[PDB]
């Protein structure tokens, strides 16, 4: 088990960790998180009670170093930090816990959500698509574009996501306009999958991380990056029936943790009813295709 | 975006376009089988591929046999129209190449843009008007060409005749319209109107009869005529 200290809590903020949350107010005396599971990613964000613009937070792996969370007055936010001296932060978090100063990370031992959420998630492939390579951990808020719409302005703080586009060049073979506009496989299977993402986990790995971008951060491009690379799967005719099962899974636990009061914004109508009603793989996606119908059948 | 009642006269302008109709690409009979089912049988169609600031009517033949071991014909129909009217602006030098090609119908918006890819700089646009082009198959020598062609083809016709010789192409494209737009209400009548008088004739290299200007002023008004007729005959008004 590992720990995120805080230095302290001097503005009032809702504080995520994962897909928990709680409230600190003004100077109440918050000095971290505990027990947060190692083998995981995971994401601590924040929203400020006097400004709910600007949900940010930051993606961080506890194997790659010691993290710590400090309010810059400056700023105005909560920035992480690593610690190099491991001495001084194995001392400064136990002397936090004896007081007990921190959160237990609240997860329920029945219970792999984060997991299911994270399966091909990598923090390799984070710093990858959020550039800021002198820090181990990526920080991501509501505002920054993805590299598509910045084509369509500061690329430092981009999210530097796959570009996927049905209509462009690599999508389309020169003489199979039809063939490839209609059955997206050659641009899933040779374009994608084999050429770019090597593999369906890297592919489902930035699936994955585009949703919960969109899901805790309101990320715009995020939730676009997300459909996209669902519709690119739906919209194939021939995809290795391995990830048809583990597409299903995936989609299932995103649409399981989904706030309930959110699908009318994260939730492409288009997409969702031409992936489960008319696309090649309408009779694939059993378990999403269940808890979309129970769930959101207005949406459909 | 999209053509309308707003932006008409840019249809006039010298930047080069061409509308697309692909109405008539696709044509069927719709026959009984012996055993009392229903069967189509294909017959020949054309795109209809007009710049409408010269009346240059780039006409391609679709003979049946590119239909031959295909299924969803309605929507390869659409793909076969795209893919044609791709090869031709590959085919014409870069300063004849549309800088806008205008789709007739939304349908064809997607496939014609996949085509065209390779051309990130000529617009492809919708229109919001009904334009009346599906009745290209009532001029009697377009109908002629394409049911006699026995494989595909390219065909060049004017289809404003020598009519930019004394009048503007705004004035010969709502002329043409209206003539199509008769032809289509009742396509008999409106031949009737056309070829009433035997001393009017049409020339070898004409589509429409050479009438004087004061001819067709009476011929567009009778055009006119018919179609408001029609339209009671229709809602009875
Ligand atoms: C509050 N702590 C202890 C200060 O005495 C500040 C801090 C400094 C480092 N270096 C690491 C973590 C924290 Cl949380
Ligand atoms: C009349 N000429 C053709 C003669 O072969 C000009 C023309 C060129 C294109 N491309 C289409 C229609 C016409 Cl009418």
């Amino acid at each position: 088990m590992n720990t995120v200290p805080f230095t302290s809590a001097p503005i009032e903020v809702t504080i995520g960790i994962d897909q928990y949350s709680f409230n600190v107010k003004e100077n109440q005396p918050f000095h971290g998180i505990k027990d947060i599971p190692i083998g995981h990613v995971h994401v601590i964000h924040f929203q400020h009670a006097d400004n709910s613009s600007m949900r940010y937070g930051y993606w961080f792996d506890c194997r790659m170093g010691n993290f710590y969370i400090q309010y810059d007055p400056k700023d105005g936010l909560y920035k992480m930090m690593e610690e190099r001296d491991g001495a001084k932060f194995e001392n400064i978090v136990h002397n936090f816990k004896e007081r007990q100063m921190m959160v237990s990370y609240p997860k329920i031992d029945e219970d792999d959500t984060w997991y299911n959420l994270t399966e091909f998630v990598q923090m390799d492939k984070i710093r990858k698509i959020v550039r800021k390579d002198e820090n181990q951990f990526s920080y991501v808020d509501s505002s920054m574009t993805t590299v598509q719409e910045n084509e369509l302005s500061d690329p430092a703080h981009s999210l530097n996501y796959t570009v996927i586009n049905f209509k462009s060049r690599e999508a389309i073979r020169p003489g199979h306009e039809m063939e490839d506009f209609l059955d997206k496989s050659y641009y899933l299977n040779t374009v994608m999958l084999q050429g770019i993402f090597k593999n369906s986990s890297n592919y489902f790995g930035e699936l994955q991380f585009a949703f919960l971008n969109a899901m805790f951060f309101g990320n715009y491009g995020s939730s676009l990056q997300w459909h996209a690379m669902i519709e690119l799967i739906c919209s194939s005719a021939t995809v290795p029936k391995h990830m048809l099962d583990k597409l299903d899974e995936i989609l299932y636990y995103q649409i399981k943790t989904l706030p309930e009061q959110y699908s009318d914004i994260l939730l492409n109508e288009r997409v969702w009813n031409i992936c489960l009603y008319s696309s090649f793989q309408k009779n694939s996606l059993h378990n999403t295709e269940k808890i979309m119908e129970n769930k959101y059948p207005e949406l459909l | 975006g999209a053509m309308n009642s707003s932006n008409y006269a840019e249809l006039f302008n010298n930047d080069i376009k061409l509308f697309v109709d692909d109405t008539n690409v696709y044509r069927v009979t719709v026959h009984k089988t012996f055993e009392g089912n229903v069967a189509t049988k294909a017959i020949n169609g054309c795109i209809f591929t007009l710049n409408p600031k010269t009346g240059h009517l780039f006409l391609k033949i679709i003979h049946t046999s590119v239909w031959a071991g295909q299924k969803r014909l309605s929507q390869l129909a659409k793909w076969k129209t795209a893919e044609e009217v791709s090869a031709l602006v590959r085919s014409l030098p870069k300063e004849e190449q549309p800088k806008q090609i205008i789709v007739t119908r939304k349908a064809m918006l997607d496939p014609l843009e996949v085509h065209m890819l390779d051309f990130p700089n000529i617009a492809i646009r919708p229109t919001e008007l009904r334009l009346p082009f599906s009745a290209a198959m009532s001029i009697d020598k377009l109908s002629d060409v394409v049911m006699k062609a026995t494989e595909p083809q390219m065909v060049l016709f004017n289809i404003y005749d020598d009519w930019l010789d004394r009048i503007s192409s705004y004035t010969a494209f709502s002329r043409l319209t209206l003539l199509l737009r008769a032809l289509k209400t009742n396509e008999e009548s409106a031949k009737m109107i056309l070829l009433s008088d035997p001393t009017i004739t049409i020339k070898s290299y004409h589509l429409w009869p050479s009438f004087t200007d004061e001819q067709w002023i009476t011929i567009e008004s009778q055009m006119r005529d018919l179609i408001l007729t029609e339209y009671g005959r229709k809602y009875n008004v």
